[PDB]
DNA sequence: AAGATCTGAATTTACGGGCGCAACTATGCCGGACGTAC
RNA sequence: UUUUGGCAUAGUUGC
DNA sequence: GTACGTCCGGCCGTAAATTCAGATCTT
């Protein structure tokens, strides 16, 4: 389930201190055009920090 | 802390009931506060 | 042209170089678009 | 020269501030060294 | 047994690995689908880096 | 005159705020203890 | 014969 | 006897606080 939930919701880090795990690394796969899934699919994230 | 009372207990638990208690109240009315650690709901998330 | 005067008009198309600073100088429009629009109804708001 | 201005400077003077990011003084002169160059 | 791991679709280890496109359509998995992704309760999850 | 005090005047942490709304999605809080059946 | 509803999040997107 | 299985207990602006120079008292 580890794994799991942290890929369902996406927050990464212990599940209990999810307070200040970093979010939003795993997301719902975009298809609604294939350039849009690709474009998903390369995409980069900055975390603010 | 009324049972231990009506009981007659101890201080120094009666104490502690008393600390507790004052924190209970203070993030009842105040969730976030420059002091003892916040409330959590049994869930992993603070309460409102 | 090495520090990003693009000579070419939108007409003639820019080369790779002149593309690229070019997409650098209108990545601050988006930036101060965003920035306005966080700082919109803030001091209009405090103002009222 | 170089001046603080929009929204920036907006915020300050609604916001006042002891700290201006370019803080200044126009001063203007009377004798001849207001037309005078070296004097000035 | 210590767990279940996600499988990122296409990779080494997924069942499509290396299939021609007959087998793929055959599975009902479209050919130009580039996989990259995972199935976590049927939603399908992407890694942003 | 000297002092101690001592009482008003220069330097360090520490909360606490941080666009209008729309729209859509997707995910979410156990382990001992006691009985009953087989 | 007259109902109806999860709350708080996190992400994405429109002006 | 064994296990299961499901029912009960655990940035910047104030603002306070710390240290240094008159001043009356103390000596």
């Amino acid at each position: 389930d580890g794994l799991k939930y942290s890929l369902a919701t996406g927050n990464w880090g212990d599940q209990k201190k999810a307070h200040q795990a970093r979010a939003g690394v795993s997301q719902v796969l975009n298809r609604l055009t294939f350039a849009s899934t690709l474009s998903h699919l390369r995409r980069l994230n900055s975390p603010i920090g | 802390l009324r049972r231990n009372e009506q009981n007659g207990a101890a201080a120094h638990v009666i104490a502690e009931d008393v600390k507790l208690l004052q924190f209970h109240v203070a993030t009842m009315v105040d969730n976030e506060l420059p002091g003892l650690p916040r409330a959590m709901q049994k869930s992993g998330r603070p309460l409102k | 042209e090495s520090r990003g005067f693009v000579e070419n008009s939108y007409l003639a198309g820019l080369t790779p170089t002149e593309f690229f600073f070019h997409a650098m100088g209108g990545r601050e429009g988006l930036i101060d678009t965003a920035v306005k629009t966080a700082e919109t109804g803030y001091i209009q708001r405090r103002l009222i | 020269k170089n001046v603080t201005l929009g929204v920036p400077r907006l915020k300050e003077l609604i916001n006042i501030s002891k700290k201006p990011k370019t803080p200044s003084l126009t001063v203007f002169l009377l004798g001849q060294s207001a037309r005078d160059a070296e004097r000035a | 047994f210590i767990g279940k791991i996600p499988i990122m679709l296409r990779s080494t280890y997924c069942l499509l690995n290396g299939l021609t496109d007959r087998d793929l359509c055959e599975l009902n998995e479209c050919p130009l689908d580039p996989g990259g992704y995972f199935i976590i309760n049927g939603s399908e999850k992407v890694l942003i880096a």
